[PDB]
């Protein structure tokens, strides 16, 4: 499902042709993926002190993981990757009714 | 050097008045702003 | 405008009030620049 | 025409 | 009703479903029976899908419902197109993701129907800047790929394209999009095609089509009439390369093929054949690959083709074009069948009418040494067929042909205003005169009869008088006077003057030409 | 491909993880974190296969990729 997504997507993200028995290796690579980010939202919205995890709750995790800078902040990040129906909920556009 | 500048201002209003609230078309001032002439 | 007149890729160097420089950024109005992206340019449509 | 028919007399 | 009941139905968009008395799929479903008849009027079809689809009711399912059947009965009219253009606003309401999707998919199945599609042209920004998100982007190339315009094709347009071409996938509607901006202002060049997907809406699409119905430049014809207007050096050479770099390169084709390469320069030399046949003067291309290949040719190979060429040769001194061409065309003609022989009298009978049409206006733009020219072709051809009467036995095939050709060499002064009247050489006059067909013998009557007419039309206007009249009168006092074996096949098959009708009412119609002369 | 499964992301962040309260769109920045892990799976991937000249990734070059991104996209 999704994992198929991803590898699909790591078809035209590697631009270059791979295996299939790759592909089940990458699944477990995102199931640990998770396995390290769904305890480590866990965390650091626990650090917070916030039940939910709310958008800056990921961002400074996006900043352990090196890519948000000073140079490239969150939002910028949705601009090169995420299509722009997707962008439009997460980086607040203006129509005097921010998102 | 002014039509370059009339095809710059022209297509911010082909991307402000899409992009905004923008009740383009139903409104008669910007109707003949909109649909702007090359 | 006034900067992409002349040519900038700069032209705003980060100006304010996010949700607006966000806003000529995703109709198409600006873009930013591909590798520092702390400077926007107006999308060039010359 | 004749020329493209005079080819298929050629051979029939 | 209709429209009283689509004011209902904004009614029952100004109020909500729940507080409705009655069922708006009731109602709509009504209208849905209407649409199967008949779905939309203009101001109909502008109206519901104006309130409809702006930020009322409209339920996805539901303005998805109508959506499937809102197109229009006559057409679709600008202002339909202009406030769902805010239905395009795309915001607090934007008739969510998948009616956008139902919707650009309805303005690129119903493109076809607007009074002003310049209007919508005009509005190309709109739905191109509607081109970044991932769900409208299948539909809404295919309708840019439907609105585009060199108007459109601003060179910040084509860097959005190529930024998304290379942020998204190499999707082929992405590269159809590329292959219309490319086929304008090349500023991106690029190497599926309007593969639709409104064929599900094409069965009321294609109730639609019936409720209308109801309620370089050969391959370009319209083209070819420009080159034919304008002998202009820069374009007959821009032309001439081509054509001698495509008849010596797919001629070499030959050379590794040979049957199966046999087929589309076959195909290319009928196209060439047919733009010089309209053009009506030869390629200076096609002379000159026919003096290179001529020698080398065989009898047979694109025979049909090479001797249609020949037709088109630019009349030249025939003291030029003689050694360089017909002396191969004597080289073949006299070793190759008949069935190439008749494929050549024949080829230089259209040569001779190349020859004079353009010899009838170089009357009529104002000679003696280009008389001399068609005057030596004809006598050429009167060597070349006498000749070949003798290899073949007289075979009344090939002299039937013979006469073909000096069918259009009896009417050279009522025709074409030239004073060439060539008579026969004896070797066919005689020849088809004591031939055993009249078939043939009522053409060398029809041939003479002409002849008669136009020595008589030269004589009014003005060597021809002394000799050939005298071979004329040759011919005519030996042929009158004998005028028999295939007269007398109808004889035997068959009171002179009802010998007579006889003969005239079966076909003689070249002695009937005669006979009253 | 141009998608970002909406539910599939959801289902994961329940099933791996029963108690958290995710917020309107987060799970969309969980895909933006999965989407750039995986960029830089792809392109460390590629540095990886020109590091033993493989003109295909294989199964080789994907765990000596995992050891350093995944280590590193861990918060």
């Amino acid at each position: 499902a999704g994992l198929s997504h991803y590898v699909k997507l790591f078809s035209f993200y590697a631009k270059m042709p791979m295996e299939r028995k790759a592909l089940e290796m990458v699944e477990k690579c995102l199931d640990k993926y998770f396995q390290h980010l769904c305890d480590d939202l866990e965390v650091f919205a626990a650090h917070a002190g916030r039940k939910t995890v709310k958008p800056e709750d990921l961002e400074l995790l996006m900043r352990r993981q090196g890519l948000v800078t000073d140079q490239v902040s969150l939002h910028v990040l949705v601009e090169r990757h995420l299509p722009l129906e997707y962008r439009q909920l997460l980086i607040p556009c203006a129509y005097s009714g921010n998102s | 050097m002014e039509i370059k500048i009339t095809t710059v201002i022209q297509h911010v209003f082909q991307n402000l008045i899409l992009g905004s609230k923008v009740n383009w078309a139903e409104d008669p001032a910007l109707k003949e702003i909109v649909l702007q002439l090359e | 405008e006034i900067l992409i007149n002349r040519l900038p890729y700069v032209k705003i160097s980060d100006s304010f009030w996010p949700p607006y420089v966000e806003l000529l950024l995703r109709n198409g109005i600006a873009l930013r620049h591909p590798e520092d992206p702390t400077r926007i340019r107006l999308e060039a449509f010359h | 025409g004749v020329l493209a028919h005079l080819e298929r007399l050629e051979t029939q | 009703e209709e429209d009283a009941l689509q004011m209902a139905v904004g009614y029952f968009e100004k109020g909500p479903i729940k507080a409705s008395q009655n069922k708006d799929k009731t109602l709509e479903k009504h209208l849905k029976t209407v649409e199967n008849v008949a779905w939309k009027n203009g101001l109909a079809s502008e109206e519901i899908d104006i309130l409809l689809n702006i930020a009322l009711s409209g339920k996805f399912g539901n303005a998805v419902n109508t959506r499937i059947l809102k197109c229009m009965i006559p057409a679709t009219v600008i202002s339909e197109d202009s406030v769902v253009k805010a239905v395009s606003w795309l915001c607090v309401g934007k008739c969510s993701g998948s009616t956008k999707v139902l919707f650009y998919r309805w303005l690129v199945a119903m493109f076809d129907f607007i009074d002003r599609k310049e209007q919508i042209n005009l509005l190309y920004g709109f739905f191109f800047a509607s081109l970044q998100d991932d769900a409208l982007c299948p539909y809404v190339c295919h309708l840019l790929y439907l609105l585009t315009k060199k108007e459109n094709v601003k060179p910040f347009r084509v860097r959005k394209l190529l930024d998304l071409q290379a942020k998204m996938g190499m999707q082929p509607h992405l590269q159809a999009l590329l292959s219309l901006y490319k086929f304008f202002a090349p500023a991106l060049i690029s190497v599926i095609y309007f593969k639709n997907s409104e064929n599900l809406w094409k069965t009321a699409l294609l109730a639609v089509k019936q409720r209308n119905r109801g309620p370089s430049v050969l391959n370009n014809s319209l083209l070819l009439h420009y080159i034919n207007c304008v002998r202009d050096e820069p374009v007959l050479l821009r032309f001439y390369y081509w054509l001698s770099q495509t008849l010596q390169e797919e001629c070499i084709w030959y050379k590794v093929n040979n049957y199966e390469h046999g087929k589309e320069f076959t195909n290319f030399l009928d196209t060439i054949i047919r733009a010089e046949c309209f053009l009506q003067e030869g390629f200076y291309s096609c002379e000159a690959f026919l003096y290179k290949s001529l020698p080398l040719w065989d009898g047979l190979c694109c025979r049909s083709q090479f001797l249609q060429l020949v037709s088109w040769i630019p009349f030249s001194s025939f003291s030029e074009v003689k050694p360089l061409l017909f002396d191969h065309l004597a080289q073949l003609f006299f070793t190759s069948t008949i069935y190439f022989k008749c494929s050549v009298l024949q080829s230089l009978k259209e040569l001779l009418q190349n020859w004079l049409l353009w010899l009838s206006m170089d009357i009529h733009m104002k000679l003696g040494g280009s008389m001399n020219s068609v005057s030596k072709l004809i006598h050429y051809v009167g060597w070349l067929s006498t000749t070949a009467m003798r290899l073949e036995s007289n075979n009344t095939f090939l002299l039937h042909f013979i006469l073909d050709f000096y069918e259009k060499v009896c009417d050279i002064y009522i025709n074409y205003n030239l004073p060439l009247v060539v008579l026969f050489p004896p070797g066919i006059f005689y020849s088809a005169l004591l031939s055993l067909d009249t078939s043939i013998l009522n053409q060398l009557c029809f041939i003479m009869h002409r002849y008669r007419k136009n020595l008589t039309a030269a004589k009014k206007n003005e060597n021809f008088s002394s000799k050939t009249y005298q071979e004329f009168n040759h011919y005519l006092t030996s042929m009158v006077g004998c005028l028999h074996p295939s007269f007398l096949s109808y004889a035997v098959s068959f009171k002179w003057s009802w010998y007579l009708d006889y003969l005239f009412s079966q076909g003689l119609q070249g002695l009937k030409l005669f006979i009253r002369s | 491909k141009r998608k970002a499964p909406r539910g599939f992301l959801k289902r994961v962040f329940k099933r791996k993880k029963p108690q958290l309260r995710l917020e309107k769109s987060g799970d969309l920045l969980v895909h933006l974190n999965c989407l750039l892990f995986v960029h830089r799976l792809a392109e460390e991937s590629r540095t990886n296969a020109c590091a033993s000249k493989c003109r295909v990734i294989n199964k080789e070059h994907v765990l000596a990729a995992a050891k350093v991104i995944l280590k590193k996209s861990r918060g």
